[PDB]
């Protein structure tokens, strides 16, 4: 029994162990009751503006789009607190921890970015922070470790499976099976067990109702379209929350093609996985044929998370939203533009959804169409990774 | 087929509970696994919980996720765990089999067609893990088509309505969950747990079975005292596999021994 | 002949070569014309804001204040684009080389911050840039080189001297000499010749602008005291100008104090060097007894111009503001304390600021005062050299 | 004294402009160097600018910057300098001598003490490169207090205010730029500066002496057709040392040879 539908259509609800129900009961109602409540929500305001910052940066992409009926413009989580999106729901969810007289934190990285996320906000509200993030991640992503422990979490290398972020997942919610009197699970994307996908989305929802009103003020209507790179679906659904009901408003989830769609390796599940039950939801799943779990492949390490938000699937099958892939090639295309042409460096996982909105663009240069791109984190963390591989080409 | 209800009447009249090991299947191969669970049956075990190994067992322990682990090194898959389970029934009439499954793998090739190839090899029930009573409808559904008997966790946390659902929906035995936490022998459980056994049997539940963190002799009788119908031991099992993979000479030795002292334990 | 007087008191003045002195004339004419066009001023505020993410946060620090009578604001100039202050004042140099009908921007850079702002701004505005940086400064900041090569300026690494910051400074006006009708030098400090600090110093304003407006509004009344660290002078002047008339506020300007001032080893001229002449301006020096200028030393980069902006001397010796020194390792412990106990991961050389905040708060728990600290830039660039020195000492 | 009052009219009845070489006092030591300037002097040199090592040379091209850092190398500090400069003006009574400073070597001991000592050693110039007329109050009045003539700068953006104050203020010779830039043989002049040359002699300025840029005889002719009294060249000379560190006497071979030859093409 629960007070909302765990489910969008046929997509979501709450595959967990029995043990773990009561806990997602209480988070449920938990969330259910803070939404009511001025106190609550004028907390979870001011750490979002005078903590992370908020409202962040509408900016308008002259430069790249010159020559073309195309304007442009970026929505700025690069200039949040932390570096990207992740900030916003830590910080709810870790006042709904505070609610619920929980005093410990339990989260998953897979890149790092939701794992320091969790450890600044824990740091910051005085809760206690344990971090799984899988050996092979913790490996490749020493940087972000160090920021974790650096502000006093525990970060805990997950050996099991395939050492990677599902791997972390499980080990995350093998832990909350049994700490869930006195810690909170603050998962880090729009995925999981109702009421997951609900609340991340309630709690990044300020990202595309910001946008609106800028772009309101801006350009007097709203945009014809709004893109967003899909992971799990954490910084996407916040961009489109508030256009939902604004039905001539495009919304366009770009999933990671790798090196290819057609070469399997790929982090592309909602178009080009199958459905499976796994992480506490039926959803699309990088899934061998037999039903393992599989990783999802991308150079940008922040893509990794092997299935995809009940929502967007749900959204998808509608047709309210559409779901396109940008492979690796086209993604550092993108980086390299936005760092020469407007002086931004983007992470690689948002220069998924401007490599797109650059497709969009270049395809029909002579289309009258208003674009912004959710450029959900900065790329500062990525300039090794493509400066190891421009070398490799000889392109320096 | 009735094989559960069989087993718990004999029982019945035997005043003994029942001693239930796990493995995984295939784990640390599939012909030591054989081996593994003839030798659990020949020690005395009543019933079989065998586990399909699944990428992301994730309510399961270290000593379980490395039996997945192994089972995996040894290229086992879930179609190769379906002809060792024809085979172990091929072999043993009436002891009941039950699988240990992650919801990923029954709904991979269709929840009926799961259920259908258990009725097919001769499974007698179904756990799957990470499915709550919540969520059940169609896995109990087809379980129940192909005479699988859907089994259902109690937790310790159980309130009224979940006791009244799964005693009804429910058959072969009630999964009487010892603790929260995952899988393992390094954690007991510290809860008394004759209230829950009391109220499922008020209810027409299934017969309950303890399970997490049985490892010693003491804990089985302590089962059979407090009115269950008897007790599963699962890493305790594994441990010996583990410990003595430089030795099946010596694993089946220990496995007989640690098996034998548990089936004793079961005696009212 | 000038319109502005070029000092300060005594420190300041125009000491380039006599070809510059039509160069510099444009500028202050540029600059004094452009103070009194709202199109100039309405096209920067829109830079600020849209591009740069200005107004920036002003964050109440109670974790670690925690116990003690101080109040402490951190002012959030680590969330600005490029992740300092640096970016505030290219926007307005950028747009002044425009007004005067210059295309290119040549700049220095010592740690590669002001390297990466200027890139950025010219990368925006459409300006060719081209950046020196002493040699031995670029082997140690590949990051920010290639930061500054991604957004497409050119980076010329400089031999000459000790081949770091001075030699930068050097060359930059070396260049400009030469093709000053083409190009703008944009210096990156409140120092060189008139009229840069006084530049530099108008267009950093907005950050003690902003302070003052944001600390009465949450607080009813100004600061006891606004902190800043003192590398060249900008982000200290631009957190100090708004406050110079409102003798009540402190102003503290923090220079690096190295391995200890009894050392030799630090970048505290304006209270322990000598003043000479160079790079334009009469002010406090490190140099050599015989009058070779010298580097200065700090563990954090950004801390390394060998002068001070003579607008500081100036402030100094009329008793208006009052410079201090802290030391590596205060700095270091003050990095630490922030990660852990507010989550926000602070450039070392605002570690600085926050350290000798932190000095004021230990040194006399009880005393009722109100801080603001100018956290002017960001850390993650920094966790490289902090893990190694922990390291080192067997703190990991 | 009236060292280059003297030169100019001696010139003046030779029909002759003058040819003053550059170079940095102790580059590549400071043996070497006193013989370098020796060398100058015997092969035609009528007047010498010498510079002092500074750390921070910001008008000079890198031909320059690298005979500094030669300097440098050898330990050669300012005070070395004076004393090299004593023994040279011991040695050569009646050729100017003339310094290239930066502002700091000027203020570091005392603006008045710097001049005072140039004075003592027998100086008879002193061009401070990054002081314009603007801030030159303090270094001309101390200049002229110790018998040093101060020289200024007339860069060829120069307008009338400027030509009148370094005309009125300046003493010995009046240093015209070629062009704008810092100091290199690899960048010639390519603006004519008669109109310069003749509006400073309509103002009654010290004699004008080219520099910058000058590698070459035509140019030394150039300069002396357009009205000039001479011409300094500096990177065209520190460039044959900087040829010839591995051979002292070719170095000195070169130097003397090229020397002579700038000299000869000063005959009008
Ligand atoms: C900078 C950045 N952009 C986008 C995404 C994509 O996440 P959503 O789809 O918006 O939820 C991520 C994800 N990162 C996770 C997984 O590795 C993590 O850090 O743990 C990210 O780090
Ligand atoms: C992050 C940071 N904080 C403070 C300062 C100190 O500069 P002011 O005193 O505010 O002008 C700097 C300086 N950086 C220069 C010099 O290396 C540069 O980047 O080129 C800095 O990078
Ligand atoms: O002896 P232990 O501690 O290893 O426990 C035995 C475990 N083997 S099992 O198949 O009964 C079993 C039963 C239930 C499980 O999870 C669930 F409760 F969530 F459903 C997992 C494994
Ligand atoms: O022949 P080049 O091109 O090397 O030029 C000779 C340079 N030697 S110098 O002492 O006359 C000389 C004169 C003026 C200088 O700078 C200033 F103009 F700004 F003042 C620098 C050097
Ligand atoms: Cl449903
Ligand atoms: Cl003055
Ligand atoms: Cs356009
Ligand atoms: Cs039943
Ligand atoms: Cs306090
Ligand atoms: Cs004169
Ligand atoms: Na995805
Ligand atoms: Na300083």
């Amino acid at each position: 029994t629960t007070l909302l539908n765990p489910y969008f259509g046929e997509f979501g609800g709450m595959y967990v162990p029995q043990i773990l129900m009561p806990a997602l009961n209480q988070l449920e109602e938990a969330f259910v009751s803070a939404q009511k409540d001025p106190e609550f929500q004028a907390q979870f305001a001011d750490l979002l503006k005078n903590y992370a910052g908020r409202p962040t940066a509408l900016t308008k992409c002259q430069n790249i789009t010159a020559g073309t009926r195309t304007t442009l413009y970026l929505k700025r989580e690069d200039l949040l607190h932390g570096g990207a999106h992740k900030t916003n729901q830590v910080l709810g969810q870790a006042l709904l921890a505070k609610r619920m007289g929980k005093s410990e934190i339990i989260a998953e990285t897979g890149a790092g970015q939701h794992g320091v996320a969790s450890a600044l906000a824990s740091a910051l509200l005085g809760l206690k922070c344990r971090i799984y993030m899988g050996a092979k991640d913790v490996e490749r992503q020493s940087p972000n470790v160090f920021r974790m422990r650096l502000m006093g979490a525990e970060v805990i290398p997950v050996h099991s499976g395939s050492a990677t972020l599902k791997d972390a997942c499980n080990e995350a919610l093998r832990d909350w099976s049994g700490s869930y009197e006195t810690a909170h699970y603050m998962l880090g994307t729009a995925a999981g067990p109702h009421p997951y996908p609900t609340i991340v989305r309630e709690f990044q929802r300020m990202i595309g109702e910001e946008t609106k009103a800028q772009i309101l003020d801006k350009e007097g209507r709203l945009p014809d379209a709004v893109i967003a790179c899909v992971g799990g679906g954490s910084n996407a659904i916040g961009m489109f929350a508030d256009f939902i009901n604004d039905t001539s408003v495009g919304l366009i989830g770009v999933e990671p093609g790798g090196h290819g769609i057609e070469t399997g390796e790929h982090g592309a599940p909602l178009k080009h996985g199958r459905v499976g039950i796994y992480f506490g939801m039926k959803a699309p799943m990088m899934q061998t044929a037999d039903g393992q779990i599989e990783e999802s492949y991308s150079i940008s390490a922040g893509l990794d998370f092997p299935s995809v938000g009940p929502q967007h699937a749900y959204l998808n099958s509608i047709g309210r939203a559409d779901y396109v892939s940008i492979t690796d090639d086209e993604a550092l295309e993108a980086f390299k533009t936005l760092c020469r042409h407007e002086g931004i460096i983007p992470a690689l996982e948002s220069s998924h959804a401007l490599a797109h909105a650059l497709k969009m663009m270049r395809e029909q240069p002579e289309k009258e169409q208003l674009l912004v791109v959710n450029l959900a984190g900065r790329g500062d963390k990525d300039i090794f990774t493509v400066h190891d591989i421009l070398k490799a080409r000889g392109e320096i | 087929m009735e094989r559960y209800e069989n087993l718990f009447a004999q029982l019945n009249d035997r005043r003994e509970g029942a001693f239930v090991p796990f493995v995984t299947l295939g784990d640390p191969g599939i012909e030591q696994s054989l081996k593994i669970i003839d030798t659990l049956i020949d020690a005395g075990a009543d019933a079989l919980e065998l586990g399909v190994p699944f990428s992301d067992p994730l309510a399961d322990g270290p000593t379980i996720q490395n039996a997945n682990l192994r089972a995996f090194a040894a290229g086992v898959t879930p179609a190769q765990c379906f002809e060792m389970l024809a085979l172990i029934r091929e072999k043993h009439p009436t002891i009941p089999i039950g699988l240990l499954m992650y919801a990923n793998l029954v709904f991979n090739n269709g929840i009926d067609a799961f259920y259908a190839r258990c009725e097919q090899v001769g499974v007698d029930s179904v756990l799957v893990a990470d499915v709550p009573v919540e969520e059940s409808a169609p896995f109990r559904q087809a379980a129940l088509r192909h005479n699988i008997a859907p089994i259902f966790i109690c937790p310790p946390n159980a309130d009224d309505d979940l006791l009244r659902q799964v005693a009804s929906y429910g058959r072969g035995y009630t999964y009487l969950l010892s603790r929260s936490g995952v899988t393992g022998a390094e954690n007991r459980g510290a809860l008394p747990l004759h209230h829950l056994i009391e109220k499922l049997k008020e209810y027409h539940a299934a017969p309950a079975l303890q399970g997490f963190g049985i490892s010693s002799p003491e804990q089985v009788s302590a089962a059979v005292r407090a009115g269950a119908a008897g007790a599963i031991s699962g890493s305790a099992i594994v441990k010996i596999i583990e410990k003595n993979l430089a030795s099946p000479k010596q694993m089946l030795a220990e496995l007989r021994s640690f098996v034998s002292a548990m089936k004793a334990a079961s005696r009212a």
